[PDB]
């Protein structure tokens, strides 16, 4: 395997890197802590867009009930961390 | 997983679930990455022509034909990730979770290497001992009169209280533990 | 983690005047437990 | 109805007792530690030690009663006998004609 | 034989002045010793016998049951050892009683050279089981368990002791000696056919034959484990060993008279052996897989063909030996589950790998995998109806393919999977239940090295 | 338009093609309300049951006994003789045996005419 054990500043990072490039949302406004409807002004299926890039990027697939309820990035890593059994 | 369900989905979740469910079959029928965004873009762009549409009659006459049409279309041998309940390596790991309690039935001599986790151990089980009598009650208190009407657990609200029926959902024994 | 044993229930079968009651001798009565009928 | 709901008075269902949470090393033969030890030693050692072994030793050495190796000398000295003469091998009557009689028909 | 017979005897006295806490250690030693002493008996010759008295006598088809049945109390008391420990002495000693009458009954059954003391004692070996079956049982259908067993049984040998008196008033003898020297052919008559059914029916609901079998599920399922080992492995063959040691005087009416009970038999090993996929219960499982097996020994003993009895006998020993272990296992899972249903019990071999290595060595076993006696068994039987006639085989295979399917299914239910989460009282296997699956499996495959001590007399 | 998908007993029609949760009334979500309720009693019940220290056994589950008592022995005392049941009895517990006696009785027949006859070839045929 020798998969290294990905820690949690690597998944915040990873995630910003996705959202970054998210070209919808502007890099410099965008916080670890924004919101997604009111603080970037995104739609759902816009929502729905990231979290489907989130899913390719990190090689493991979100199951809709609990996609349809991640507002944050950093939600979305503490649940990847969750997922995956992260310590620090 | 984690989250309850609710008794039904609204009309807006079974929109984004066929819309999930349209883009991942079209990624699997387009294999390249550039044709995938065109078509994925030209989804999206008939998938928002009726965002607006007021009346609920004729948007439940809709998502009608629309699931017809993906049921004709739906690649029949779609992609799916490893570790999703059709992917290849789906329960590959279920064979080495060895549950937590299988720990008190080691010998004494088993259990004279590790002696620090066990004393760890030993504290969780105390831990788990107190708090248990705690939810008992709390829960016992919180829920309505006639029985619980969804499978939501309240979170702790005291200071030394913790979440009710903690002790299975956080010694979980691991993502691939061997 | 025990053995079945007859419980009252199951011991109230064989406690009538006859085995298998039908309409006929449903109106019977077991013997006195002392063979002695009261004098009327 | 100021019935107790209790039909009958009875002690409750004791729980299963576990034999190694009061004597690690149980061998599930006994709770007394040194009965059970002996027990699981005599079990073993005439089971396996004595009985599996020593009479499968004396079954794998059993005398030829059966008459194999006789039978085999036995058809190989007939053999020779009638392949050195001429004779046709083995007889299709089992019994010589002569001795047998058999009713006449005349019919 | 006396040597074999006197110690099982002395075996009671010795177990009602034992002392309190270890009366289980004194009978297991000298039951195993016991053992040791019928390991002679197996040396049989060409010749006719060993014809050791006017009243016993030994050939080489009771020899491999004989030896089966002074091997099989050790691990009876091995496996009752367990329930039995808060029970109070005298019952204890009234079970280990119970068990040593079984075997000395069993033991004088099996040589028995008069017909006449072979019913006696074949019906004697009916009062211990039932006290067994009703007395230890767990659950509440025990008694009805015991009532059907006492009655098919009892209903079917009734006529065949007016049938013995009857053959010994005209035959003159009963002695199975002279019955096979001064043999004659039965003329078809309705009084002959009434004398082949009283003579066959008596040993065919024992076996049992299909469509007579539903006293055997019931009778195993509420039976302690000591019963059912010892109705699976031992009852069962009582009445392979008496049809086949009968058929030598019902000649040539056999050859017709086979039909209605060649043709149950071949369909309801199939109708058993698809019973058994869909089954909520273990024991009711092995039990059926019993039936069929038992049914395709019948087959066997009705061709009347030397590979057909030599196939019956090496089946009938691989199926006992089998079927002891697979209760055994059955017995080890319920101690710990207290349910006895297949289940409610999942994934145990994470929890206990030993004893999923004895599930897999014990259904392979059944499966009847080469080179084991099961499938030599198997095998010389399905020759020997394909001699018979060429489309059994498509029955046969019918029967081998369900029968690997419930096998896998067995295991797979019980062993494979994720484990069951409300489950937290699954104790590692101790060294009693190891010893005692070693105990069943190892004489299989030293068997398998030497397949003509149990190939019978026509070998 | 586009063809249509026909259900059969071995492929059961889709949820998302399915009409029912189209029509949507309030007492359907009413009902769909009681389902949710009683499920998350049960479930409620089963983890206050599951999470207990104290428990040291296996729960026990009465649907599976249930289950497990209608499967087994609950069948007979339901039975009664009815045309079907009688029928289905007959034919299936009487024609099978005739059949492959019928079957077995024909090939043995035409096996001992050509024995008699002596036209069989069985040389070789020692063992049997
Ligand atoms: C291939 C020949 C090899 C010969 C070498 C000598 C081997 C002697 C073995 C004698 C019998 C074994 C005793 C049975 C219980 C095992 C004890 C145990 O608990 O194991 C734990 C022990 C320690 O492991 P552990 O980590 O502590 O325990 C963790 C769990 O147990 C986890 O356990 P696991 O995951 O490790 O699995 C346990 C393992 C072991 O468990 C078993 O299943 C063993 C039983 C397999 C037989 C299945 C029944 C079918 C009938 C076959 C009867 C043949 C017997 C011949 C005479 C035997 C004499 C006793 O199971 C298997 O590996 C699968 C076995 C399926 C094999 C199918 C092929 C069978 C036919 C092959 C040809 C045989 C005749 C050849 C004729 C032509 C060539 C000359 O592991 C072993 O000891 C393994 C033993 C080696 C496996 C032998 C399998 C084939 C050999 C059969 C007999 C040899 C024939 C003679 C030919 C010589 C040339
Ligand atoms: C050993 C290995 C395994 C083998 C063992 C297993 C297999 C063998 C044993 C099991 C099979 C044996 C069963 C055969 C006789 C049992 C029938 C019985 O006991 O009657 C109880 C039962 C008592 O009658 P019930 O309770 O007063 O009336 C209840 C019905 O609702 C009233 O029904 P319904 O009045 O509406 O219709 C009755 C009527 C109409 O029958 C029909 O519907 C069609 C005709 C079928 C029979 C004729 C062909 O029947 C006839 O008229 C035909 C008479 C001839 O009779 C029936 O319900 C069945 C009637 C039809 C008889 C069919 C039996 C023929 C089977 C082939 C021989
Ligand atoms: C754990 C990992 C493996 C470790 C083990 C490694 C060692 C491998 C050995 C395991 C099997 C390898 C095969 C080697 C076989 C060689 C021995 C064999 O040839 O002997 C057999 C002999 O074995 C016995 O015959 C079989 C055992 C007897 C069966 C009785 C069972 C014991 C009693 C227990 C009660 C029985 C209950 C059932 C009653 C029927 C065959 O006898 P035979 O080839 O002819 O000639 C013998 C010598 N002569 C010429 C003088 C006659
Ligand atoms: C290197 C060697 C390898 C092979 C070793 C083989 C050893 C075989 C040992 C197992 C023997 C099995 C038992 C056999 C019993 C049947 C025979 C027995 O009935 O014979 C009796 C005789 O038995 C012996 O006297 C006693 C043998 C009993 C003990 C066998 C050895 C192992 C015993 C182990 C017991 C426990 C040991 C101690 C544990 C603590 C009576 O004989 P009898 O009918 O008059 O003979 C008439 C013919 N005569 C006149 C020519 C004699
Ligand atoms: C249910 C679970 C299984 C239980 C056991 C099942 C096995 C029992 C079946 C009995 C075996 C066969 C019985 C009779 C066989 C003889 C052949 C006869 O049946 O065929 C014809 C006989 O014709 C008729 O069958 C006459 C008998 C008819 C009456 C018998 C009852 C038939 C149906 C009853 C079935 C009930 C079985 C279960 C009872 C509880 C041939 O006619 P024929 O060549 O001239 O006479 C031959 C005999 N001779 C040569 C001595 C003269
Ligand atoms: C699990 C339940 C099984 C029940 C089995 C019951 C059926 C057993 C078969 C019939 C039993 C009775 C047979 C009689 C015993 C044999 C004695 C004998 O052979 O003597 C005959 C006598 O034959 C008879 O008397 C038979 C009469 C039968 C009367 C009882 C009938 C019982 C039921 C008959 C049908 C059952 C057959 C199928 C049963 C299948 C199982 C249910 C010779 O007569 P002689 O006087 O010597 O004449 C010579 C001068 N010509
Ligand atoms: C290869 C497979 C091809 C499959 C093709 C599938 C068919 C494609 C065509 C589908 C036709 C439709 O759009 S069916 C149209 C269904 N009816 C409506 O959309 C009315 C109002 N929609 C909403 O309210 C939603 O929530 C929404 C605004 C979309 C998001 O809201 P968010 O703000 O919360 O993101």
């Amino acid at each position: 395997s020798d998969a290294p054990p990905l820690t949690l500043e690597a998944i915040k990072d990873r995630v910003l890197y996705v959202l970054k490039l998210y070209d919808k949302i502007d890099p410099e406004k965008l916080s670890v802590n924004s919101h997604f409807m009111k603080d970037l002004g995104l739609d759902s299926l816009d929502q729905v867009e990231i979290i489907m890039a989130m899913e390719d990027e990190f090689g493991f697939e979100i199951p809709d009930i609990d996609a349809e309820k991640l507002m944050c990035p950093q939600e979305i890593v503490d649940y990847i961390a969750d997922k995956k059994d992260v310590y620090e | 997983a984690f989250s309850a369900p609710a008794a039904y989905l609204t009309h807006q979740q079974k929109v984004l679930r066929l819309y999930k469910r349209a883009l991942r079959h079209l990624e699997s029928w387009c294999v390249h990455r550039d044709k995938y965004r065109y078509f994925a873009c030209l989804m999206r762009a008939r998938f928002d022509e009726h965002k607006n549409e007021k009346d609920m009659v004729k948007a439940t006459q809709l998502l009608r034909q629309a699931e017809e049409e993906f049921w004709y279309g739906q690649h029949p041998q779609p992609y799916i990730f490893p570790e999703s309940p059709g992917g290849t390596s789906y329960e590959r790991y279920e064979c080495y979770k060895v549950p937590e309690w299988c720990l008190d039935d080691w010998h004494p001599s088993e259990k004279a290497m590790y002696p620090d986790y066990f004393a760890k151990r030993e504290q969780w089980k105390r831990l788990r001992r107190e708090s248990w009598e705690r939810e008992v009650k709390q829960l016992q208190e919180e829920t309505p009169p006639g029985g619980p009407r969804t499978e939501a657990l309240p979170p702790a609200r005291k200071e030394g209280d913790l979440p009710p029926l903690w002790w299975h959902i956080v010694t979980r024994p691991r993502e691939r533990p061997m | 983690a025990r053995q079945w044993q007859p419980d009252v229930e199951w011991a109230e079968q064989f406690g009538g005047a006859v085995m298998y009651p039908t309409k006929e001798t449903a109106h019977w009565k077991p013997p006195p437990w002392n063979d002695v009928d009261p004098p009327k | 109805p100021p019935e107790p709901t209790i039909r009958l008075q009875e002690d409750p269902d004791p729980e299963d007792e576990n034999l190694y949470e009061k004597n690690p090393d149980s061998h599930g033969y006994d709770k007394d530690p040194i009965v059970d030890l002996w027990n699981m030693r005599v079990v073993f050692f005439f089971g396996f030690s004595i009985v599996l072994v020593l009479g499968s030793t004396f079954v794998a050495y059993l005398p030829d009663y059966r008459m194999q190796e006789w039978a085999r000398r036995e058809a190989e000295r007939l053999v020779k006998y009638r392949e050195a003469n001429g004779l046709p091998l083995m007889e299709s009557n089992c019994f010589d004609p002569n001795k047998i009689q058999l009713p006449e028909d005349e019919d | 034989m006396l040597k074999i017979i006197i110690p099982t005897t002395m075996l009671l006295p010795m177990t009602w002045m034992s002392k309190h806490n270890m009366i289980w250690i004194n009978a297991t030693v000298h039951s195993l010793l016991i053992s040791l002493i019928s390991l002679s008996l197996l040396n049989q010759l060409g010749e006719n016998s060993l014809n050791f008295s006017l009243t016993f006598f030994s050939d080489s088809l009771s020899a491999p049951l004989l030896v089966l049945t002074t091997w099989l109390l050790p691990l009876m008391l091995m496996a009752s050892q367990s329930h039995l420990s808060k029970e109070t002495t005298t019952r204890k000693k009234l079970y280990i009683t119970m068990l040593i009458l079984l075997q000395l009954f069993l033991i004088m059954t099996f040589t028995a050279t008069e017909l006449i003391l072979f019913y006696i004692l074949f019906e004697a070996t009916l009062v211990p089981t039932l006290i067994i079956i009703t007395r230890w049982g767990n659950q509440t259908e025990r008694l009805n368990a015991g009532l059907y067993f006492l009655f098919y049984t009892l209903a079917g040998s009734l006529p065949l002791l007016v049938a013995l008196v009857y053959i010994q008033n005209t035959t003159g003898s009963l002695n199975f000696l002279i019955i096979h020297y001064w043999s004659h052919p039965l003329s078809n008559s309705w009084s002959n056919i009434f004398m082949w059914l009283a003579c066959i029916m008596a040993f065919m609901v024992k076996m049992p034959l299909y469509g007579l079998h539903l006293w055997l599920p019931k009778a195993h399922v509420e039976a302690p484990i000591a019963g059912s080992m010892v109705l699976a492995a031992v009852l069962l063959k009582l009445g392979g060993y008496g049809m086949m040691r009968i058929t030598t005087i019902l000649n040539p009416l056999t050859n017709y008279m086979a039909y209605p009970f060649l043709m149950l038999s071949m369909w309801g090993m199939i109708m058993t052996s698809s019973i058994c996929l869909r089954q909520t219960d273990l024991k009711s499982l092995i039990a059926y897989s019993s039936v069929s097996h038992m049914a395709l020994v019948i087959v066997a003993i009705m061709i009347q063909t030397p590979w057909s009895f030599m196939g019956a006998t090496a089946l009938m020993i691989a199926h006992g030996l089998t079927s002891s272990m697979l209760f055994c296992l059955a017995n080890t899972n319920y101690e710990r589950v207290h349910s006895r249903t297949m289940i409610l019990a999942r994934g145990l071999q994470t929890l206990l790998p030993l004893m999923a290595t004895w599930w897999l060595v014990a259904s392979l076993t059944n499966l009847a995998l080469p080179p084991s006696i099961n499938l030599i068994g198997e095998l010389f039987i399905i020759t020997a109806s394909f001699s018979w006639s060429n489309i059994t085989i498509i029955l046969m295979g019918m029967n081998m393919m369900i029968t690997a399917l419930y096998s896998l299914y067995m295991l797979i239910t019980t062993q494979r999977g994720k484990y069951t989460h409300h489950i937290n009282n699954i104790k590692p296997s101790f060294t009693r239940e190891n010893a005692l699956m070693a105990l069943h499996i190892l004489p299989l495959l030293l068997l398998t090295l030497n397949p003509k001590m149990i190939l019978g007399p026509l070998y | 338009s586009f063809p249509k998908y026909k259900p059969s007993r071995l492929a059961t029609l889709p949820a998302t093609l399915d009409p029912a949760e189209y029509d949507i009334s309030p007492e359907t979500r009413k009902a769909q309300a009681e389902r949710l309720a009683i499920r998350s009693r049960l479930k409620r019940e089963y983890l206050l049951q599951y999470n207990d220290p104290n428990r040291l056994g296996v729960i026990e589950d009465p649907a599976l006994i249930r289950w497990t008592y209608a499967r087994s022995a609950n069948i007979y005392p339901n039975f009664r003789p009815t045309p079907k049941t009688s029928l289905l009895g007959a034919l299936f517990g009487i024609g099978p045996l005739f059949f492959w006696y019928y079957v077995f009785k024909t090939d043995r027949d035409k096996k001992e005419k050509l024995i008699q006859e002596g036209k069989l070839d069985q040389t070789f045929n020692i063992s049997y």
